[PDB]
């Protein structure tokens, strides 16, 4: 009835499983949690901090419109 | 007691039907729930007073408990305005304290005493097939029911009073001394249509016909309860329903689901044993509240609010209900019954009167309407007032909202219950609960239908 | 508002309705404790 | 605990469900606080 | 032994998890889709596209997140990482909406393994594929609606955004432009799916109130074995229960169960055959006989005219913030709305 | 009896729960931050 | 008004007592004969604390 | 022997061949009258004055609709939640002109399908099963109540009620989106992954019950005729089934129990249409769906718009068009 | 602020009550 591996159970009730993961989990969870905090996420993927919606030269919406020079585009819409 | 599956045939997610036959376990899990309720009732009255902010009207600021106190009279004056933060706060604490003792008591019955109360008292143990037993605990029930309705009577008699919403100089607490004890008018009531301009029994409208209403009830549940205690189930009866502790359960489902259905609709239309003064206006009372509220600022500006027809041909600020009283335009047209303590003075024999609309039209009117039209009972889930395509900046869902839907629900699923229960007890009754007996399937010795 | 010589509670009174949902809670736990039995 | 080198299977149930409706409360509560509470 | 025997040995071996052959195709693509919706749902803007904030690092919840579809300026760019658009910049990557064809393609390919993976179990395995060809429903709407409907629209960009209320977006915006509603291959999709619900519903109640008695619990779960030879239910029981309560029943189980099977998936592909429609704007939009009468005859006035109404006040008051690119200017004066509101 | 720790079993829970914890204290630090 | 705050957190800190010690005590059938008289002197000073919160209240 | 227990022992017979018992003593007569009085309203019935400004909506065949634009129009706005049966009009032609066959027609259905769930009950009883079917009939009645009753006394008139009529059945949908948000209340998407999970789970179970049926005819004839009505053996093979679909998921998303799966089969799509109806039902009272509208500023106090905010903008457009005689003051408060 | 700490404090402590009922009783092997 059971293909071969550990059933979870025996995994999740061992005490080397919860040595190891009492500490994998929470450094996962600070990991993610300083890949915000630090501002770095904004950086990798663009997301404008909440005061980069609008510049003091932009009150518009920054819908882009070339077909192509989009790295131009963005840089002018700051 | 069995507390597994190998022992009851019941598993785990079905546990507390393996209490069906231990009366004590019972008597403590029942005890222990009360406890729960009491619980809830005293924790939520401190949560509330703490939230409190007592300036504000309650309908603001989410409280569903205070108005209840309210409305018995208890920490407020004329307007609903709040004297005293203390008699709140008091009901809290006694529901607190007396819910640590129901929960001991549950405890109790449930761990420790004795599983079955039959070989130890004649009086407290039952079998759910002796029909004398059962009837002698409605019996006693229910002369405790009907105390509980005289102590509404003797505290909006003799204790202080009731806020009446309809009393003249404005609404107030004030003590009920003629009750309507006419049997015509309060049986008239129930004999009342249940649809519009009649309401059946939502439509009580004055504090005289609620008590009067309370004393016969009082009376009629204690002359019930020794009719109860002193005799037994008769043969119609006996043979009419099924006698079984799930039966019981079922019909008290249904009677459940009944109440929960009469009291969303007793609290979404009914501004007398629900004020408005705190549980803000009824959606009926918000839409006339709004077309008033236009007529009186346009009839400022100098329309003729009689002789103004709309773009339909319809008046714009008044014409005629369906019988022919004067009423409101719009589409509150449909909400012409409505009746409140702020309309009413402007209403004469004929419907809205056009003199008294003219010349009596008092700022306190003009203010409460206002309010009432801005505080409609709309909102969305995270509770974000008016219409649901505003913006967020209004913290609001009306108390009778939340009391109306919660209670629909609830009666929606007792009735769900009802059917489980009364189909399961028919089915156990009848000892096919568990399925079709293979040798003995009734449909293999009926002929076939064509 | 609670009155003032019970205002060093207000953070319990304000965690204290949700302790029945606990309660439908707990059984589960209770359950979990005896193997669903 | 109590079974011999195994933590029991309902306490380790007992604390992932207690942190799974923690980070959940901790979202309902960012619901109204910080980003997108609309104050 | 050959090479190809000996991975044919260990990708089909039985582990807790399956792989195959198909799952090459299935584990990436659908990893690739899955986790790329939820890199963008959690940190993707769609500023720069939509002039709208779609990620939770904007402080958008799970109902208004979405990995928004791209900028309508791209047409239909399939907007490769490497692409003329992006140039390899992954920033600029996620900021022109990228990850919009990156979930749809991948999601496309991982519904291509999944099919396959359904065959390549049901051979294994040794039954009929039939819930592969069940599968051909979701694909036919995943291809319609989320491909094909853009494809013959200006651009990616008025495809469904992978979101829940973007999806309620695009929901209300083939109302509105469209009267998707009016449209009888929605309808025949609706009944399909609606009669699915039934049929599971009813099913699955009249098997479990005209169970055996086959064990002495009340909890009747336990009193059914899976290599038992008997079936664990009356069929004669339940044909004659539906018979006098509806007027026909099912006598026959195995058209019961492919019937089933056929009804929802039916649906699909009726609605799927409409959004195709609907992807030209070949649309079920008007009655030309009601429009001509309440044209001449300004008292006629029926539902389908007043649904009409509702769609050309949503056209009007939605489109200059739905579609940003097109700078429409509606000034409050043109917007269609009835007397005081 | 003597199970393989690392399996395709395992690759698979990895891949899916550590950026799936990853992601959750990101969504949680998220939810401190201010206007 | 300080020691009226005394009577309250000794209220609530031997509440929480009660809330660990009662239903542990109602199910130890072999540790009943020591704990059913710490469950009466349990019942009765808790009984006596809400009785002191109340006259202290109308004391402060 | 005596002549009302004959009539009982006719009236509850599983002799019957459509059964009838107490409660269909109530739902014949209800369903008949309700079915009649709709057939002859659908084809011929004049304009009804639904919205009560003297703007009579045609909903009849003879009047100039098709199957899809035809509907029994609700009552007026002008009777809100009053009764009005045929007697209390004076005249049957006013009785037409304000809407009067709607009151008829539902009040009949609805008492109908409520017997309807109590005859199924009935029967249950008198075949010796199980009694839940109406359990999960109770569904769609609740679903039928709350958008035929229940919404109506909430907002205070059958106006409100929805109409009998397939256009008027999406002018209603269209309508409750613009004043309720209704795509944003978690009870209707308690709904639709019932209706969306229910298809699924009916294609999954019908799918894996025909890829498994055991070899019993040629491949010539029809696979159906492999299986003989009142056949004690079963006609597919569960384990190939389970075999299957766990390894399509994995061992333990998979049904090894036939009673289990059948009881998930009826319980989803259930719970499900009951939280819808209870969307609807609570809706009714106006407490709408999400509200998410400028739920999110930039640091200055600008709106950043999500798509809440756009499907805000399309409700918008529906709520300021519809029922556009009707308003005569600022906020549609019902 | 402190308010947010207490809460939270009257909170995790009426939380861990209730398994702790729980824990000493299977712990000692009461009547579970
Ligand atoms: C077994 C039972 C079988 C019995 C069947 C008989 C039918 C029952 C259902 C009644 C149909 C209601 C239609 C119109 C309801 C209505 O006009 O309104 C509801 C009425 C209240 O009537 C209103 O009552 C009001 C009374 O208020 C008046 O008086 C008040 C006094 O403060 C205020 O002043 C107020 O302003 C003033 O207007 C007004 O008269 C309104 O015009 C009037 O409409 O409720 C009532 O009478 C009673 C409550 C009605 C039913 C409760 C809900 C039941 C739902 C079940 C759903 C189940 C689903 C399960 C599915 C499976
Ligand atoms: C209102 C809620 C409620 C109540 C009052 C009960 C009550 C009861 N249940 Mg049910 N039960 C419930 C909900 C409830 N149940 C739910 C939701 C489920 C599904 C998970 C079950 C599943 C279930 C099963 C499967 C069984 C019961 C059984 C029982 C009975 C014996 C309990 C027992 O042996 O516990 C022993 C448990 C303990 C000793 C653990 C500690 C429990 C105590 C009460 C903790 C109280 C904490 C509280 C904060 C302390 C306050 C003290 C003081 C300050 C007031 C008891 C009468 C059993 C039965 O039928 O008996 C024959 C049984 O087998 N129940
Ligand atoms: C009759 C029940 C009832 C009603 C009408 C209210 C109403 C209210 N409460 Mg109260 N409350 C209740 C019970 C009730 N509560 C209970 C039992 C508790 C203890 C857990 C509380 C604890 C509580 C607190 C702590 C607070 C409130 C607050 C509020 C207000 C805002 C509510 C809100 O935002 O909800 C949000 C809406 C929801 C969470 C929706 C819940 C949906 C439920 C789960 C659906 C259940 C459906 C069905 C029954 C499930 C069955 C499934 C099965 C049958 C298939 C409002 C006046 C707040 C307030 O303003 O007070 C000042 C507040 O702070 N309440
Ligand atoms: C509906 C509630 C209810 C019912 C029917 C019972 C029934 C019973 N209890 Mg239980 N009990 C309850 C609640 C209940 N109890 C509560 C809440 C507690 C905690 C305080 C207890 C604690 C308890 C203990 C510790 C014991 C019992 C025992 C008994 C049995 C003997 C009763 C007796 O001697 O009466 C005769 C006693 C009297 C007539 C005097 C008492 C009269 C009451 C208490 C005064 C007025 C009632 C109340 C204050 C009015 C307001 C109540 C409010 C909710 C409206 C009997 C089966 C005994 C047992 O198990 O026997 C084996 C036992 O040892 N009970
Ligand atoms: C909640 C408390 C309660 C409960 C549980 C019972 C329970 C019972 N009563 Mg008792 N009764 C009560 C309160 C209660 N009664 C009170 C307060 C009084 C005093 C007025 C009486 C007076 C009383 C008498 C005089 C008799 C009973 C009898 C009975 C038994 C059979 C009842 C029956 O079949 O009804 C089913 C109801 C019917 C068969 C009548 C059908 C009429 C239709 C169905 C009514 C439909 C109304 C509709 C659903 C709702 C409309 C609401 C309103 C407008 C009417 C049963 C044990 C009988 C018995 O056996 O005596 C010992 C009996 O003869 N009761
Ligand atoms: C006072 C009313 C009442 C009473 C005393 C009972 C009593 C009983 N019911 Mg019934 N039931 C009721 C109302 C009631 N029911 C209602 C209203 C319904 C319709 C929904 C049902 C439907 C029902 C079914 C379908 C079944 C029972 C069964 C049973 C028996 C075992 C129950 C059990 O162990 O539950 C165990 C408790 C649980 C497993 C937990 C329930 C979880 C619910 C869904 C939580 C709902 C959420 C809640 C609103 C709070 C939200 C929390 C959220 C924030 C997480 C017992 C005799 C069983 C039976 O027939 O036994 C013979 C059975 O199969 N009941
Ligand atoms: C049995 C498992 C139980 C586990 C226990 C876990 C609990 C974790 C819950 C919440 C975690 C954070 C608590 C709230 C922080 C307090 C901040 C505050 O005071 O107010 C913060 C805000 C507004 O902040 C305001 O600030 C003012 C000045 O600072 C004042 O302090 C006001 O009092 C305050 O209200 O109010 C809220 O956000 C409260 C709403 C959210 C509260 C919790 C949401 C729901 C939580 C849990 C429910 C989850 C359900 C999922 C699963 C259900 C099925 C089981
Ligand atoms: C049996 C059973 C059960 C149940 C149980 C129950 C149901 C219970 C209960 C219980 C209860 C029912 C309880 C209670 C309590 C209470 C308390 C403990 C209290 C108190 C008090 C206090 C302390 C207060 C204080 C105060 C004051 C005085 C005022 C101010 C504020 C404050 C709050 C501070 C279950 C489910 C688990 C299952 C198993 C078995
Ligand atoms: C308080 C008050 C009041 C009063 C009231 C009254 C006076 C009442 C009443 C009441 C009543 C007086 C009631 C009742 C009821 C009844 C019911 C609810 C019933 C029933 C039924 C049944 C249940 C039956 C069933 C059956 C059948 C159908 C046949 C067969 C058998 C059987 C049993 C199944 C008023 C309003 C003035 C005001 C407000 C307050
Ligand atoms: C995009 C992209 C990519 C991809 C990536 C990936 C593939 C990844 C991932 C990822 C992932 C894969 C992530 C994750 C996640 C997660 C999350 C975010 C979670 C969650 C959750 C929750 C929160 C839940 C909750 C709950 C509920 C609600 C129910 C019950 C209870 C519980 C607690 C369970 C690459 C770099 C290649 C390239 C570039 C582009
Ligand atoms: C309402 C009032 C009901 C009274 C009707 C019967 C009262 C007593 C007549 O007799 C009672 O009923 C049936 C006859 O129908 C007998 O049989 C029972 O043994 C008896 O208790
Ligand atoms: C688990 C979440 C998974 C989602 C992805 C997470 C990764 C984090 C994003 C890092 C973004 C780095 O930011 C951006 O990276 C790209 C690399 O493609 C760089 O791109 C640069 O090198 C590439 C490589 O030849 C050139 O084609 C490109 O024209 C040039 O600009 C940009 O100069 C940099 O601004
Ligand atoms: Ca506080
Ligand atoms: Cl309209
Ligand atoms: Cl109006
Ligand atoms: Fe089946």
């Amino acid at each position: 009835g059971t293909t071969g591996e550990r059933p979870f159970s025996d995994i999740v009730t061992s005490i080397r499983y919860w040595v190891i993961h009492s500490i994998t989990i929470p450094m996962l969870f600070i990991a993610g949690w300083l890949f915000v905090s630090t501002g770095l996420a904004y950086d990798a993927f663009g997301t404008p901090r909440p005061d980069e919606y609008f510049t003091q030269t932009r009150q518009e919406l920054p819908i882009l419109q070339e077909r192509y020079d989009i790295n131009q585009e963005i840089q002018e819409f700051n | 007691g069995g507390r597994d599956l190998p022992s009851t045939g019941f598993a785990w997610w079905s546990g507390n039907a393996r209490l069906i036959n231990l009366s004590g376990k019972l008597l403590g899990a029942h005890v222990a729930h009360a406890g729960l309720i009491v619980f809830w009732a005293g924790a939520m009255t401190l949560f509330e007073v703490a939230h409190f902010i007592p300036e504000k009207p309650m309908y603001e600021q989410g409280l569903i408990l205070l108005p209840h106190i309210a409305t018995l009279g208890w920490g407020v004056g004329p307007a609903g305005e709040v004297t005293d933060i203390f008699p709140f706060f008091v009901v809290g604490v006694l529901h607190l304290i007396s819910s640590a003792v129901l929960g001991l008591g549950g405890i109790y019955h449930a761990l420790r005493g004795p599983e079955v109360l039959e070989e130890y008292s004649s009086f407290f143990g039952y079998d759910w097939k002796d029909k004398n037993q059962m009837t002698n605990i409605i019996g006693y029930h229910l002369i405790l029911l009907g105390c509980g309705a005289l102590l509404l009577v003797f505290k909006a008699m003799f204790f202080g009073g009731v806020y009446d919403t309809w009393a003249p100089g404005g609404g107030d607490v004030r003590v009920i001394t003629n009750p309507t004890l006419n049997p015509a008018i309060i049986f008239g009531y129930l004999l009342k249509a249940p649809f519009g301009g009649e309401g059946w029994i939502i439509s009580v409208n004055n504090m005289e016909d609620i008590i009067g209403g309370h004393i016969w009830i009082g009376l009629i549940c204690i002359s019930g309860g020794i009719w109860h205690i002193l005799t037994k189930p008769f043969g119609w009866a006996r043979r009419a329903l099924i006698w079984s502790g799930e039966a019981y359960l079922s019909y008290s489902l249904g009677a459940l689901s009944l109440m929960g259905f009469i009291a969303s609709v007793f609290v979404w239309f009914n501004n007398t044993a629900y004020p408005s003064e705190f549980y803000g206006p009824t959606g009926m009372e918000a839409s006339q509240s709004q077309a008033f509220t236009f007529l009186v600022r346009d009839q400022r500006l100098g329309a003729n609010i009689a002789s103004a027809q709309g773009p339909t041909g319809l008046g714009k600020y008044l014409m005629r209900s369906p019988s022919g009283e004067i009423i409101f335009g719009g589409e509150t047209m449909r909400f012409w019954d409505f009746r409140g303590p702020w309309l009413e003075p402007l209403r004469g024999p004929n419907g809205l009167d056009l003199d008294k609309l003219r010349n009596d039209i008092q700022p306190w009117q003009v203010r409460r309407a206002a309010e009432y039209m801005t505080h409609a009972p709309l909102g969305s889930l995270n509770s974000v007032g008016g219409v649901i395509t505003d913006v967020n900046s209004f913290n609001y869902v009306s108390p009778r909202a939340w009391l109306a839907t919660s209670h629909f629900v609830l009666g929606f699923f007792f009735l769900v219950g009802h059917l489980w229960h009364a189909g399961r007890a028919r089915a156990a009754a009848a000892g096919f609960e568990k399925g079709i007996d293979r040798e003995t399937e009734p449909t293999l010795f009926m002929p076939d239908l064509d | 508002k609670l009155p003032e010589a019970y205002q060093i509670f207000d953070p319990l009174v304000d965690v204290l309705p949700v302790i029945p949902l606990f309660f439908l809670a707990l059984a589960f736990v209770w359950q979990a404790a005896v193997g669903f039995k | 605990m109590f079974a011999e080198g195994r933590i029991p299977l309902w306490v380790v149930g007992v604390v992932a469900g207690i942190g799974a409706i923690g980070v959940l409360g901790l979202f309902f509560y960012g619901a109204y606080a910080g980003l997108g509470s609309s104050m | 032994r050959g090479w190809f025997d000996v991975l044919d040995d260990w990708l089909k071996r039985d582990r807790f998890v399956f792989i195959g052959w198909s799952g090459l195709l299935l584990f990436p693509c659908a990893f690739m889709a899955l986790g790329g919706w939820l890199t963008g749902t959690t940190f993707v803007t769609s500023w720069y596209t939509h002039g709208l904030a779609s990620s939770y690092l904007e402080g958008a919840n799970f109902l208004t997140v979405a990995v928004s579809s791209p900028a309508d300026a791209f047409g239909h760019s399939l907007l490769f990482l490497w692409g003329p658009e992006a140039q390899g910049n992954l920033t600029r990557w996620f900021q022109i909406g990228g990850l919009w064809p990156f979930v749809a393609l991948h999601g496309a390919f991982g519904l291509i393994g999944f099919m396959l993976r359904q065959f390549e179990i049901s051979r294994l395995v040794g039954i009929r594929p039939y819930n592969a060809i069940a599968f051909s429903g979701p694909i036919a709407v995943f291809v319609s609606v989320f491909l094909m409907y853009p494809l013959g629209q200006s651009s990616w960009f008025f495809a469904p955004s992978f979101g829940v209320a973007g999806i309620f977006r695009f929901i209300l915006f083939l109302q509105g432009f469209h009267n998707w509603t009016l449209n009888p291959f929605h309808m025949m999709g609706v009944a399909g799916i609606l009669g699915g619900a039934l049929l599971c519903a009813i099913h699955g109640a009249t098997v479990e109130n005209t169970l055996f008695e086959d064990g002495e619990d009340s909890n009747t779960f336990r009193a059914f074995e899976p290599t038992q030879a008997e079936e664990t239910y009356s069929m004669v029981t339940a044909n004659r229960f539906w018979s006098q309560i509806f007027g026909i029943a099912f006598s026959n189980k195995r058209w019961l169960h492919f019937f089933m099977l056929f009804v929802p998936v039916t649906g699909l592909w009726m609605s799927s055959v409409g959004i195709v429609g609907l992807a030209l704007n070949l649309r079920a939009y008007d009655f030309v006989s009601q429009e001509l009468r309440a044209a001449e005859d300004p008292e006629f006035e029926t539902f389908y005219t007043a649904n009409i109404l509702l769609n050309e006040g949503m056209r009007a008051w939605m489109a200059p913030q739905d579609q940003p690119h097109e700078n429409f200017i509606f000034p409050e004066e043109v917007l269609p709305r009835g007397n005081a509101l | 009896v003597t199970y393989p720790i690392f399996t395709v079993r395992w690759l698979a829970v990895h891949t899916l729960a550590v950026p799936s914890v990853f992601f959750v204290g990101a969504i949680a630090a998220m939810q401190f931050i201010q206007r | 008004s300080i020691v009226f705050q005394i009577a309250l957190a000794a209220l609530v800190l031997f509440s929480f007592v009660m809330v660990v010690g009662v239903p542990v005590a109602y199910a130890s059938p072999q540790n009943w004969d020591r704990s059913k008289p710490l469950l009466y002197l349990g019942s009765g000073i808790w009984a006596i604390l809400v009785i002191v919160v109340a006259l202290l209240n109308f004391l402060v | 022997a005596s002549l009302w227990e004959q009539f009982c022992q006719w009236v509850t017979s599983t002799n019957n061949r459509i059964y009838v018992g107490w409660f269909g003593t109530l739902m014949i007569p209800t369903l008949l009258t309700a079915t009649t009085c709709f057939i002859i309203a659908f084809i011929a019935a004049p304009p009804v004055d639904i919205d009560g400004i003297r703007e009579p909506v045609a909903g009849s065949l003879l009047y100039g609709n098709n199957i899809i634009s035809g509907a029994v129009v609700p009552s007026s706005n002008a009777i809100g939640l009053h009764f009005y049966p045929i007697w209390e009009a004076a005249s049957l032609d006013e009785w037409l002109y304000n809407g009067g066959p709607y009151q008829l027609v539902v009040f009949h259905f609805l008492i109908g399908i409520f017997c309807y769930m109590g005859r199924q009950w009935e029967l249950s009883y008198r075949l010796g099963m199980r009694p839940w079917i109406c359990v999960a009939y109770s569904a769609p009645v609740s679903a039928a109540t709350a958008v035929f009753l229940i919404y109506p006394i909430g907002q205070g008139s059958f106006s409100d009620g929805m109409p009998l009529g397939i256009s008027g059945t999406f002018n209603f949908m269209i309508v409750f989106q613009a004043e309720h948000n209704i795509l944003m209340h978690p009870f209707h998407m308690l709904g639709v992954a019932g209706v969306f999970g229910g298809s699924l789970f009916s294609a999954m179970h019908g799918s894996l019950v025909t890829s498994s049926l055991v070899r019993e005819t040629t491949e010539v004839e029809s696979q159906n005729y492999g299986y003989k009505f009142g056949q004690e053996e079963e006609t597919y093979n569960i384990v190939a089934a389970h075999g299957y679909f766990g390894r399509l998921i994995f061992q333990y998303a998979s049904f090894n129990n036939s009673r289990s799966l059948h009881f998930f089969l009826g319980a989803w799509p259930v719970i499900g249409i009951w939280f819808t109806a209870m969307g609807v039902s609570t809706m009714a009272f106006n407490l709408n769906g999400f509200n998410f509208n400028q739920s999110i500023l930039d640091s200055q106090g600008r709106v950043i718009g999500t798509w809440a905010d756009v499907l805000n903008r399309a409700n918008i457009g529906f709520e300021v068009m519809h029922e556009r005689n009707a308003h005569n003051f600022p906020l549609d408060l019902a | 602020n402190l308010e947010p700490i207490f809460q939270l404090t009257f909170l995790g402590l009426i939380v861990l009550a209730g398994p702790a009922v729980v824990f000493v009783l299977a712990f000692r092997g009461g009547d579970l």
